[PDB]
């Protein structure tokens, strides 16, 4: 469990600071990271191990673990900056607990596309597909954070680039079956025990990282991802 | 070596706490010399015993040049436990605490010990620990404390030549350094330097817990002290904090015999018990 | 899982050059892939472990060079009569079984260890579904207690898959078909190793196979001794 | 992983902060306690082992767990209270040259006991046989190096893993962690903590002659009078803060309502105005 603000305000010209309360057993024994996603595109990674930012990402922002919270810093923000900010932490029981979102408004090259989804019968449901394009998938590894409309985001299912031992959240346990294969770069998620509460996108996100991201507790982070499929089952 | 013996008639003060006090007169509770007693005399004329080291002592090194730099301490001695050199070479003071069986007489290079082993703690402190008639006086007050050493020195230059004996006069000691190693302690041995190619003599004492009374100067140095187990007119000025006790009748502590013997006389015990014929049985039981 | 091809018979011995590709790697870390003969019968029969260095028997199959992602065994010019099936071993990632490939029949015609340490066996015949039952290996030779051993099984049809592995003294890890269900334990320590079924799940009916040594890091160890197995024939 | 080194660092001030900034680390999972919190507790001697490890084996590095490397090179017991640092040397320690340089003890006896070094060459016996040196059949190298390449990927790629244990014996501990210290303000009622000693009260200008040994000063009381400042070598007065009675003159609640205030022992400027004895 992650406390963030959940709709902020701010003014032009100044800067803000968006913070991130957690306890000792996500944020203090590992590392927070912060999501930027625009509405309407898919999201990306804003900064990672709060000390680094990607090629991708300008000195307008900057991050902090002071303590046991993150903090963070974007000096002369503009409109472009009006986006959706997540953060997120991987918890020592095994889990990967997203934020809630903070709604700083201000009025003044690989693919990774997947698809798979469609309104099926509920209880049942299909498989999850994902694709790529050369990116070396056996160095990396991949996630499924799903988005429901308007609602924020969370972590699913975690495979690594070894292909080992793999990892789900607290409520897709069991039910759910992650793997890859020999061939191209690709993923595939079978879902069960469809219970109609899984209107979502279902991203197909790329990593840095080769192992899960328990042994690995201070590079891991999210690659650029990928434009999901809109699967609405509605029972 | 016939071990002979000297006078401690005012040495052996050192400051017991490291705070500021100005005309003032403190009592103090630890470890210190009793004034008055015996001090071994021996003379490194060669002499090197291996000394209890009970609880301090108050070494002193008189030479001329260089006869006496160093000392070493320890309970077993034999690879067992560590050590501890306090070797004063030439602007070199390193402190080992390092476990192995040097020798069995280190005189004094790498010919003290003969081996080494997973030292613990090493000190690597710059400064190293160290005329007509005009000697030079120098004492060291060691403790066993389990927080650190307690290591003390005082040096000064003597005024007349007369034979060797710790002169008259009060003079205190200042802390230089602590080590925060703590190892048993129980015995020592004092390295001194052979240049073969009298001459010097060692004085060591033995520390007791007394009590003390320390008169403070105005700029913050202790004048004088006074022990209150030496005579009869000290513990007036112990139990009345002062220097210059008025004419009469003062009150002192209790005078009180201990015993030195226990009786536990209990009654006669005739019978015992009958369970001695029980036990005696050819045929106790199924 | 592997990719394989099912079956190589045409030009027998001049241009099957069997592989074995779906690696989209370079073998991990230590570069040793296995190829191993199983004839039908008797044991499967080490033919090759390293890229080159081929170790005492035939001299007519040799080469296998890691072309691209695969190696490529040259098996031209060895022979035109033979009926066995060729395995191929990677991916020697930590802690990953099934190893092995599919069954691919290099059958070049179709048509046309014994006394080395020891080679010994329980002989389940009709085993009761379930219960518990023990297969020893005993060595009179290779001590049966310092080298490292494994376990694997093989089902009519289908091919051969990591089902056991234990170390020297301190490791009882167990493959991902049994995922605890399986107990290893070492029988006395000068006298030869056994294991236990412990309740069956009715897909234990293949045959087994007690080797000296490991498959995917092999070792040397000297020579590469294999052992015969039975039949379960569960009777669930 | 066969020669690993165990430095026994003391008598310092560990920042482990600054340990966040020096290499790009890839792992920094402490078991023990909180990074914050460690900054603030004191230790003996911290023990440094260092090794070479793959990208598969890290997950091998923890508080309890068998495997090739876990139970045949460096083990830990289930009691570590340090951290599991580690980092990819993908950059210096990889070249195309052949790397028989490293091992990793693949042949082994038995689990060796918890934080142990076993520094030998020796030919590895597997029984039934006396071997006073030889390669063939029955007794082979226990030793196998890497092989680490440059144009590899993650997971077989050299990791340096360096583990930080910490032990408390019957001893006084020297590493604590490295204090914090404000500006010096000038007389006025404050709280002040320097070096142990706390307090509230005036920090003023003294004169006292303190000796290049004694820091603290009291007086026929208990209490500190005088200390000097342990980073700038300064002697500052602590006079306690003001403080005194507090009288209501009153010619009665019968001709008047107005009162008087007598102010004890303040001198009209550390509260008409009069100052009287
Ligand atoms: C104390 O120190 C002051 C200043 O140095 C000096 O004038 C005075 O003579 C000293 N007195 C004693 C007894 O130390
Ligand atoms: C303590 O550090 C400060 C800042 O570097 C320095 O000015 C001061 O002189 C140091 N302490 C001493 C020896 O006065
Ligand atoms: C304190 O009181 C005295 C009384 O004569 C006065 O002269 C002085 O200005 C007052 N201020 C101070 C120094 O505290």
């Amino acid at each position: 469990v992650l406390t963030q603000p959940p709709s902020a305000s701010g003014t032009p010209g100044q800067r803000v600071t968006i913070s991130c309360s957690g306890s000792s057993s996500n944020i203090g024994s590992n590392t927070v990271n912060w999501y930027q996603q625009l509405p309407g595109t898919a999201p990306k990674l804003l900064i990672y191990s709060n000390n680094q930012r990607p090629s991708g990402v300008p000195d307008r922002f900057s991050g902090s673990k002071s303590g046991t919270s993150a903090s963070l810093a974007i000096s002369g923000l503009q409109s472009e900056d009006e986006a959706d900010y997540y953060c997120a932490a991987w918890d020592d029981s095994l889990n990967w607990v997203f934020g809630g979102g903070t709604k700083l408004t201000v009025l003044g090259e690989v693919q990774l596309v997947e698809s798979g989804g469609g309104v099926v019968q509920p209880g049942g449901s299909l498989r999850l597909s994902c694709a790529a394009s050369g990116f070396r998938f056996d160095d990396h590894a991949m996630h499924w954070v799903r988005q429901a409309p308007g609602k924020g985001l969370e972590w699913v299912s975690v495979i690594s680039g070894d292909g080992g031992s793999t990892y789900y959240a607290d409520s897709v346990k069991g039910r759910f079956s992650i793997s890859r294969d020999d061939s191209k770069n690709s993923l595939y998620l079978q879902m069960n025990s469809l219970r109609t509460e899984d209107t979502a996108l279902y991203y197909c996100a790329k990593d840095r990282s080769y192992g899960p991201p328990d042994v690995f507790n201070y590079e891991y982070g999210m690659d650029v991802w990928g434009q999901g499929t809109t699967v609405t089952v509605s029972s | 070596l016939p071990p002979a013996y000297t006078n401690s008639f005012t040495r052996g003060v050192y400051y017991p706490d490291k705070v500021f006090r100005s005309s003032v007169l403190h009592s103090t509770q630890d470890l210190f010399l009793p004034f008055f007693s015996n001090v071994t005399w021996f003379h490194v004329i060669f002499d090197n015993p291996v000394l209890p080291f009970n609880d301090g002592v108050y070494f002193a090194s008189i030479e001329k040049s260089n006869i006496i730099r160093g000392w070493i301490f320890g309970t077993t001695l034999d690879s067992k436990t560590q050590s501890l050199l306090i070797v004063n070479n030439a602007t070199n003071v390193v402190i080992k605490v390092c476990e192995f069986q040097f020798c069995n007489d280190p005189f004094l290079e790498f010919r003290v010990y003969s081996s080494a082993n997973n030292c613990t703690f090493e000190y690597v402190s710059q400064p190293f620990l160290m005329q007509g008639n005009f000697k030079n006086l120098r004492e060291f007050v060691f403790k066993n404390i389990d927080g650190y050493f307690k290591i003390y020195s005082k040096h000064t230059p003597i005024i007349v030549r007369e034979p060797e004996d710790l002169p008259q006069g009060f003079s205190a000691l200042e802390p230089l350094v602590d080590l925060p190693i703590g190892i048993n302690i129980t015995r020592f041995q004092t390295l001194l330097a052979l240049h073969r190619s009298g001459a010097a003599a060692y004085y060591v004492g033995y520390l007791q817990p007394r009590t003390f009374l320390l008169k403070y100067n105005e700029n913050g140095t202790i004048t004088d002290a006074v022990d209150c187990a030496l005579d009869p007119l000290s513990e007036t000025k112990c139990t009345l904090k002062s220097f210059t006790v008025e004419k009469g009748i003062y009150q002192t502590s209790n005078f009180r015999v201990q015993p030195t013997e226990s009786i536990v006389r209990f009654p006669n015990i005739t019978n015992l018990c009958p369970f001695d014929e029980v036990f005696n049985a050819t045929r106790f039981a199924s | 899982v592997l990719t394989q091809p099912p079956s190589a018979s045409g030009s027998p011995g001049q241009s099957v050059t069997i592989s074995c590709t779906g690696t989209s790697s370079d073998f991990g870390g230590y570069n040793s892939v296995s190829w191993y003969q199983q004839h039908p019968g008797k044991a499967p029969k080490l033919m090759i472990y390293e890229v080159s260095k081929r170790p005492s028997g035939v001299p007519d199959r040799f080469s296998g060079s890691k072309s691209g992602n695969t190696a490529s065994l040259t098996v031209s010019g060895l022979q035109a009569e033979d009926e066995a099936d060729y395995y191929c071993s990677s991916y020697a990632g930590s802690n990953n079984f099934d190893v092995f490939g599919t069954g691919t029949k290099v059958t070049v015609l179709g048509g046309g260890g014994g006394s080395e340490v020891q080679l010994v066996e329980s002989g389940g015949g009709l085993i009761q579904p379930g219960g518990s039952l023990r297969l020893s290996c005993a060595a009179s030779g290779f001590t049966v207690s310092s080298n490292y051993m494994s376990w694997v099984r093989q089902a009519p049809g289908k091919g051969l898959e990591w089902v056991s592995v234990i170390y020297s003294g301190g490791s009882t890890y167990y493959a991902d078909s049994v995922k605890g269900r399986f107990t290893i334990s070492r029988d006395n320590s000068e006298n030869t190793l056994y294991l236990q079924m412990n309740s069956l799940r009715a897909e234990d009916t293949a045959v087994y196979y007690c080797a000296r040594g490991e498959i995917q890091p092999y070792y040397y160890y000297g020579m590469d001794v294999w052992g015969q197995g039975t039949t379960v024939t569960v009777s669930s | 992983v066969y020669a690993w080194n165990r430095k026994r660092i003391s008598n310092c001030v560990a920042d482990y902060s600054v340990l966040y900034n020096l290499a790009p680390f890839f792992t920094f999972k402490c078991y023990g306690v909180s990074p914050t919190k460690l900054n603030d507790l004191c230790f003996t001697n911290v023990y440094a082992d260092s090794f070479v490890i793959r990208g598969d084996e890290v997950r091998q590095i923890a508080p309890g767990q068998t495997g090739n490397i876990a139970d045949y090179n460096y083990k830990l017991p289930d009691d570590f209270t340090g951290c599991v640092i580690a980092w990819n040397s993908n950059k210096l320690d990889s070249k195309v040259s052949g790397n028989y340089n490293y091992l990793y003890r693949l042949f082994r006896k038995s689990n060796l006991k918890p934080f142990e070094r076993d520094i030998s060459t020796e030919i590895y016996q597997a029984g039934n046989k006396p071997c006073n040196g030889v390669a063939g059949f029955n007794c082979y190298f226990p030793l196998r190096s890497y092989s680490f390449r440059p144009t590899y990927g993650v997971g077989h790629q050299p990791y340096r893993v360096v583990v930080l244990s910490f032990e408390l014996l019957h001893a006084p501990a020297t590493v604590c962690g490295p204090k914090k210290s404000t500006n010096l303000v000038k007389n006025k009622c404050v709280n002040f903590n320097f070096n142990g000693l706390k307090g509230t009260g005036v920090l003023t200008e003294s004169n006292k002659k303190f000796l290049p040994f004694q820091q603290f000063g009291r007086d026929i009381a208990d209490t500190t009078d005088a200390v000097r400042d342990p980073q700038t070598l300064e002697i500052l007065d602590i006079t306690p803060c003001s403080f005194g009675g507090v009288s209501v003159i009153t010619p009665g609640t019968n001709t008047s309502n107005q009162v008087a205030v007598l102010y004890q022992g303040v001198n009209c400027t550390e509260v008409n105005v009069f100052q009287t004895r």
